[PDB]
């Protein structure tokens, strides 16, 4: 059976995780418990007598999340082995998460992928959930993503990381760990998904009209999103996906695998009346810039590849109008060297509505994952904070001091170069 | 798991110490006795992190008490909040300190340090994950400034590697209550400068005017004072105790607000803080409770951070609020503040929420400021060095303790250079 | 009264090790002249760059020949040899203490400042002391007393920087002085590392002082000798570092950071030049910025598998050299002088 | 010229 | 102040084997420790030895005293006047590497080291040593026969010194010992010894420097063209009449002892004679040049001066 391993790496990995295994367990109706009152094989494991364990491994430094996890609503639902919990924090320093601190359970966890991997027959690839800026979304899971690449290496990884945003910021590291993590992990990973909570806050104030978003709204925003790009394997339907056609068709080079999810309708229960809805509206406001979850806008650039995860009632046709609609428009600009750059996915499953949620029940949804040049610009300011932090050389120390060798920055930014003027020369 | 061992030199730094173990014990639900009667769990979740546990569910504080004089500690011990501490960590002379620095650092300190650190390894043994030292002292007085200074190097010698997080008490500009007050704080700021990794630096003087202007209070006393540091002492190491969306350690802290290894000098603030007969009035939301953070009287050190930039702030929320509101009101600050922070330094506002507010507050905030203008308290400090030195007052009471002029002028001259470095950075 | 001085930063590289010839690697080097070094197809330009056959004879004619003079003179000297591990700062400074080939720096300074104080004026008196100490783990350990774990750094009247209580042998003959040199580095902190089998853990300070005294002018001289062997940057994934070592490297790493940014802060311009940051930059202060002949012997691997820091230290190298010393004679005042400006 | 040692005792 | 006398000590050795071969007989008797007659003529000195003492108790008893006063602060200076071959090498040399005989040079080196080696460790040390002699009244430097015929300049203070002459510092009893055997090596006796350390006693804690020399000198036969010691008679002459304009400057080597003559230094002075009967009327010539170098006193202070920074705080007033 086709089964995957979702990995959840640091705060915001594990939050996103806590919202991604309560929507599955909804979807595939697991109570909480583990009790069950097919098509649940690719994210759990049957025992010999209901228990279903979730294929997931918590990992992070502190303690104190999955600790949350282990005293919440899903305690009895993960094995406790696979919740993994360390003693001090990495303390927003890639160094701590990577060289000093990260090398102390760097061999549980790949211990506990080795036993999820071996009671897998058709391991598909690995969803790791983490974040860039944090000390151990950047400085663990480029460790372990080494260790996977070394370890498995032709299985596929996928990543679904927290991106820094332009304006709105938590740490002030935030861009030295930003561009060593993607510096060390853009030779491991095969298709970075990436997202902001910028975006998604602008998301949430527009379209779910809530004022005061939190963590947990985005977190179940992320959720569908994954649950969207998984549900091919989980569900029947017509052009079902797999992780590896989501590969091949949307990485044209091996250096340019950093595509942005986009999901449609986002609406709340009031406006999920007087609208209809329908395929080609869902697909238009897709493909709309400020729909994006990421803060970049597509129009400054040229879409490369675009796949298309259709769910619910959907019939070929009106994906056909859609996408001929999507190509006779001017301002959504295709590059040149793809005639066609538009991959369709349809399943028969509708997205589910978390009880005590903002998304309103819906016939059918979309996710728009494209490898668009528009994501060079975030690079390049990431770059200039980056280069206005170093120029000075503020906190370096830190970094150095656990250790880190200053060269080492050096060579991330000469990477980021690098990717920034592979971008430009596969848009021209 | 991340214990923290808490230390407190002299009267300033006990009566300051003994307000903060009332609130943290209020805070986490144990009675004096030392028994536990709280209502959340969330209480006895992290008890480890400020207590160690005795037979028969009692609760003992890791706090060791240090004095060269035995008044103040009879005065904690018969307090109301007083039997909660192990009787075994009252360590204390009999000859004090006399507000000479030397007399506390080099002759009647040195022969308690030794028991002194016996109680702190104790203690520290007994930890699982030693996480960092607190320590409360004055830098205008002798037996805090002298022998904390001394302890703080000894435990740096000791524990190289763990966070030494200090809450001092600067002397005020106007009002002087020592006339030895310049010497004490240069030679303790020469040692504090090398051997710490983030000291908060409290002076009276903020702390009266907050609670004439603010908290409108007729007759504040120092229950009052060390009462507003006991909040920001509490609300630092909050992330440690409680569950939050986003959680920040002490390292955390120090990673993000210290740019460069010796600019570790903090201006604590808190909100909010409200006058009886005015709370029926006030709205609390994070737009109020960050115009009082970013206010100038708020700040608890007498340098206005409008004659200076900002480097690095700290903004520890406490309770239920959005992670959006908060990062909405940072960058607005930032933008409409450009003027008072730095542009070599993107997104200078670090961000910690915890999802457990104080008893009786729906939210609650600690505010954690970087600003070059801590400049002005050292130069102020430097001014009056210079001033009774150049003329040698009050100074063979110190030499007569074993000093010598050579380590006044190191002294004088590390000042001089943490100025210069701030002035660097403006 | 002022004689500006540059820094005589001056390249050596070493040959190709076994580990690194063995192992598909190439000699990107390209040597241009005889003061400048190409890498990648970027000039840079130094007072002298010695290539992979230069002996251990040449290098001091070139480097530490005028240091003796210097010194005997009356101005301050210091040298210290900078790099990445494995990269030759042991074998120019000291390597084979009693090769006549194969010695270092001080071998050879130790040697010629006896032959020219043998072949000085008759009237002077030399008193010479030897001190040798390690910064390791951020500690002062003097190497001939295991006593001292460690030291601290005060400061003079003028605002000088001097270790305080490093013990102090005054030396006769130079065979005196290679026991000191022999006993140090007996104690000096060594470790196995992939790159280098017997890398060095310590930033090692060799200090001589040179008291001259004329008999008949009553003129006196003093000159302050320094000779740093300092740690190399080192790579967790190149050096394998696990335990002692590890922090080891850390330690080290943060001081050379250190060293580095008073380097870039002289060569900007800057006000605060940060010399408080680490012990290695407090000890060094009037070497990098005040009254002191600096030379700094850069020390590079000519490997493609050391590209980025050969680059960073040639950065380092050409910052150096930028900045700028004021250097004096250091004239103590006499005690006949002293009596007879009191009578007069 | 002449090196000389002191005598402590 | 203080004012020590110049000591003089009389010193006998045995009868040679030539002397008894020739039949010489035993005129000189021994009567107390404070005298000794002969030719029925009592001859008052401040302490005769024996034909039969040992160098050890002669060393004790005019030394040691010598060794401890130049350690401090005092000058000091011991040589011997006698008639050839009546024992001044004996008495000052004796044996240079025989433990037993160490007549004056090895024992008060050993001594003043040990010395050192005792008493205050906050003393700085720097002791000099310079060994030369004159002949003709021709100095000549005797470390390096490359000097020939040097001169006397003038320093500070009026105390004629040998000026160009090599200073060798040394550092423990064997430098010493090897020094004054190269020194005794390069002599091949009508020729002056003039040995000096200049031993300088600097504390740290008082900054106070005491500088002091003590000269172990010997002089040539009295066998009476011989100059030096005609001039050497003339001053003494000078000395025990107490006329003034004494000529110092006559000959040279009495240019370099003109403190010990009558300077600020302590000095002993010691004279060898003979019982034999065959030499009656040289040996009275010595026995009364002991007589009237008794008549001579001097003023000796203590040497001291100030350290550099002393100079200074003295120019602040
Ligand atoms: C009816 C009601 O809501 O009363 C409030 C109250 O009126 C106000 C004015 C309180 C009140 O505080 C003060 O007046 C005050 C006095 C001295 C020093 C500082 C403050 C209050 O006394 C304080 C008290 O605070 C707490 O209960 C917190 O848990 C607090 N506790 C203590 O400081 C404490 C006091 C005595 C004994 C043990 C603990 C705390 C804060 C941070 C960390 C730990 C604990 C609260 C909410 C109130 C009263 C009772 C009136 C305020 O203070 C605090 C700390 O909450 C002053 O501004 C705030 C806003 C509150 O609304
Ligand atoms: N979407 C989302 N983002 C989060 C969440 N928590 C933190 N972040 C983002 O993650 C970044 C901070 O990194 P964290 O993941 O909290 O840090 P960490 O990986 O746990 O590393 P350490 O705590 O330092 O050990 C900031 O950009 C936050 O905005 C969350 O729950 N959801
Ligand atoms: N010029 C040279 N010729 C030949 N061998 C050399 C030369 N320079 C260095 N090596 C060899 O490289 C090894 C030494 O590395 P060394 O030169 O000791 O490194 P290092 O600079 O002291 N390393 P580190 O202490 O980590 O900074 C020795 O065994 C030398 O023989
Ligand atoms: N006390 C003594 N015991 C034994 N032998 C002695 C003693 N004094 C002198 N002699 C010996 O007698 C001789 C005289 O010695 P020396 O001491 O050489 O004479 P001098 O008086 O120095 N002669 P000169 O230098 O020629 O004017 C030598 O052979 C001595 O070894
Ligand atoms: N807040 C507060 N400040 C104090 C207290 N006692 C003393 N101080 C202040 O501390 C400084 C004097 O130092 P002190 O601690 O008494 O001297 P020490 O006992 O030798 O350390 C002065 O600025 C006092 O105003 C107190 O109980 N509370
Ligand atoms: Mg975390
Ligand atoms: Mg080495
Ligand atoms: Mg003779």
């Amino acid at each position: 059976m086709r089964e995957c391993i979702s990995i959840h790496v640091g705060q915001a990995g594990v939050q996103i995780g806590n919202a991604c295994w309560e929507l599955y367990c909804l979807e595939h109706g697991i109570q909480p418990d583990g009790q069950m009152p097919d098509s649940f094989n690719t994210f759990f494991s049957e025992t010999g007598a209901g228990k279903h364990v979730p294929r997931a491994v918590f990992v992070d430094l502190e303690p104190t999340v999955i600790d949350e996890v282990r005293t919440g609503t899903y305690r009895q639902l993960f094995h406790p082995e696979q919740l993994i919990t360390g003693k001090e924090d990495a303390a927003n320093n890639y160094a701590r998460g990577h060289y000093t601190i990260g090398k102390e359970i760097i061999d549980l966890v790949l211990d506990r992928i080795r036993k999820l991997a071996d009671q897998c027959t058709g391991l598909q690839g690995f969803l790791v959930f983490h974040s860039f800026g944090g000390g151990t979304g950047s400085g663990f899971t480029s460790l372990l993503m080494e260790r996977l690449s070394v370890d498995y290496g032709k299985k596929s990884k996928l990543e679904f990381s927290i991106y820094p945003a332009p304006q709105v910021s938590t740490a002030v590291v935030e861009p030295y760990n930003s561009i060593l993590t993607t510096h060390t992990t853009l030779e491991h990973s095969d298709c970075a998904f990436m997202v902001d909570n910028e975006a998604i806050y602008d998301i949430c104030r527009r379209n779910l009209d809530i004022e005061r978003p939190t963590y947990t709204n985005l977190n179940r925003l992320i959720s569908q999103i994954v649950s969207s790009i998984t549900a091919s394997l989980r569900f029947d339907g017509a052009l079902n996906v797999d992780l590896t056609e989501f590969q091949t068709n949307l990485v044209p080079y091996p250096r340019i695998h950093f595509p942005l999810a986009t999901y449609a309708p986002v609406i709340s229960a009031e406006k999920a009346y007087h609208e209809q809805l329908s395929v080609a509206e869902i697909t238009n406001a897709c493909f709309e810039p400020a729909n994006q979850m990421v803060k970049c806008d597509p129009r400054h650039g040229k879409y490369m590849a675009c796949c298309l995860l259709y769910r619910g009632d959907v019939v070929p046709k009106d994906v056909n109008a859609a996408i001929a609609t999507i190509k006779t428009k001017r301002s959504i600009q295709f590059v040149d060297w793809c005639p066609t750059g538009f991959k369709v996915g349809i399943n028969y499953q509708p997205p589910t509505v978390v009880p005590g949620g903002d998304l309103a029940k819906v016939q059918r949804a979309v996710c728009m994952l494209s490898n668009t040049t528009a994501i060079a610009e975030a690079w390049a300011r990431l770059d200039h904070k980056f280069d206005l932090m170093y120029a000075k050389r503020a906190f370096v120390h830190w970094y150095v001091g656990e250790g880190m060798e200053e060269g080492e920055f050096s060579e991330a930014r000469e990477d980021m170069a690098a990717l920034e003027k592979d971008y430009e020369e596969v848009g021209v | 798991m991340r214990e923290i061992v808490h230390i407190q030199a002299g009267q300033c730094g006990n009566q300051i110490g003994a307000k903060f173990w009332e609130v943290i014990s209020d805070e986490h639900g144990i009675d004096p006795t030392g028994s536990y009667h709280g209502d959340s769990d969330l209480q006895l979740e992290r008890i480890n992190v400020y207590y160690n546990e005795a037979a028969g569910n009692k609760y003992v504080p890791r706090a060791i008490l240090v004095d060269l004089e035995p008044g103040t500690m009879d005065s904690v011990r018969s307090g109301p909040f007083g039997q909660i501490f192990r009787p075994d960590n009252f360590v204390f002379g009999q000859s004090g300190a006399g507000n000479n620095w030397a007399k506390g650092h080099y002759t009647e300190g040195a022969e308690l340090v030794d028991s002194v650190l016996d109680v702190v390894r104790k203690e520290s043994e007994s930890c699982d994950c030693l996480q960092g030292f607190q320590l409360t002292h004055s830098l205008g007085g002798g037996t805090g400034s002298g022998m904390g200074t001394l302890l703080i190097s000894k435990i740096r010698e000791e524990y190289p590697d763990r966070i030494m997080n200090t809450f001092s008490v600067v002397p005020s500009p106007k009002v002087s209550d020592t006339v030895v007050e310049p010497y004490n704080a240069t030679l303790s700021v020469h040692q504090l400068v090398e051997n710490t990794d983030e000291t908060y630096c409290i002076d009276n003087e903020a702390l009266y005017d907050i609670c004439f202007r603010t908290l409108k209070l007729t007759t504040p006393t120092y229950g009052d004072l060390n009462h507003l540091v006991s909040a920001t002492m509490s609300g630092v190491t909050t992330c440690l105790r409680f569950p939050g969306q986003l959680n920040a350690d002490l390292r955390k802290l120090a990673v993000n607000m210290v740019p460069f290894p010796r600019l570790h000098f903090f201006m604590p603030g808190f909100a909010p803080l409200t006058s009886r007969g005015s709370q029926q009035y006030r709205a609390l939301t994070v737009p109020e409770l960050t115009q009082q953070m970013f206010d100038a009287k708020n700040m608890m050190a007498a340098c206005d951070p409008r004659h200076g930039r900002y480097l690095t702030v700290a903004a520890v929320f406490r309770g239920r609020m959005s992670m959006k509101e908060v990062d909405e009101q940072m960058l607005n600050v930032q933008n409409k503040n450009s003027s008072y922070f730095v542009e070599w330094i993107p997104n200078n506002v670090k961000t910690a929420v915890c999802d457990i507010p104080p008893r009786g507050l729906k939210m609650s905030a600690t505010f954690i400021g970087n600003s070059t203008a801590i400049q002005e308290l050292f130069k102020r400090i430097s001014e009056q060095f210079t001033a009774m030195f150049r003329r040698k007052a009050f100074l063979h009471w110190y030499t007569g303790e074993g000093m010598d002029e050579m380590e006044f002028t190191e002294a004088e001259s590390n000042m001089n250079d943490l100025v210069s470095e701030y002035q660097q950075y403006q | 009264d002022l004689a500006e001085c540059n820094i005589k930063v001056m390249c050596r590289f070493r040959p190709l090790n076994e580990s690194e010839v063995n192992r598909g690697d190439k000699y990107i080097a390209k040597f241009q002249g005889e003061d400048t070094v190409v890498i990648a197809s970027k000039p840079y330009a130094f007072d002298r760059v010695f290539q992979s056959s230069t002996s251990q004879e040449q290098v001091y004619n070139d480097c530490a020949k005028k240091i003796v003079k210097d010194v005997l003179e009356g101005y301050n000297g210091t040298i210290f040899a900078y790099g990445q591990t494995s990269s030759g700062k042991t074998h120019t400074m000291e390597g084979k203490l009693h090769d006549p080939e194969g010695m270092g720096i001080i071998p050879r300074i130790v040697q010629d400042i006896f032959n020219y104080i043998y072949s000085m004026d008759e009237n002077l008196e030399f008193h010479i002391k030897v001190s040798y100490f390690e910064i390791y783990l951020d500690k002062i350990r003097d190497l001939l007393d295991v006593s001292k774990t460690n030291l601290s750094v005060h400061e003079d009247k003028n605002r000088v920087p001097y270790v305080k209580g490093c013990t102090e042998r005054f030396v006769c003959s130079p065979d005196e002085v290679m026991d000191t040199i022999d006993e140090g580095k007996s104690n000096r902190h060594v470790a196995v590392t992939n790159m280098n089998e017997h890398s060095s853990r310590s930033h090692s300070i060799f200090l001589i002082n040179v008291k001259q005294e004329n008999t008949q002018t009553e003129q006196k001289l003093s000159g302050k000798l320094y000779l740093v062997d300092l740690a190399g940057s080192e790579k967790v994934s190149k050096t394998g570092a696990e335990g002692a070592v590890l922090d080891e490297a850390k330690n080290i790493n943060k001081s050379l950071s250190a060293l580095g940014n008073v380097i870039s802060a002289l060569a900007e311009g800057s006000t605060y030049v940060p010399y408080r940051d680490s012990k290695m930059t407090r000890i060094l202060q009037d070497s990098l910025g005040g009254n002191c002949r600096t030379t700094i012997v850069i020390c590079c691997s000519p490997s493609s598998y050391n590209e980025s820091e050969t680059k960073s230290t040639l950065l380092f190298g050409q910052r150096a050299k930028t900045i700028k010393n004021t250097v004096c004679v250091n004239v103590e005042l006499t005690a006949e002088q002293w009596k007879k400006k009191y009578e007069k």
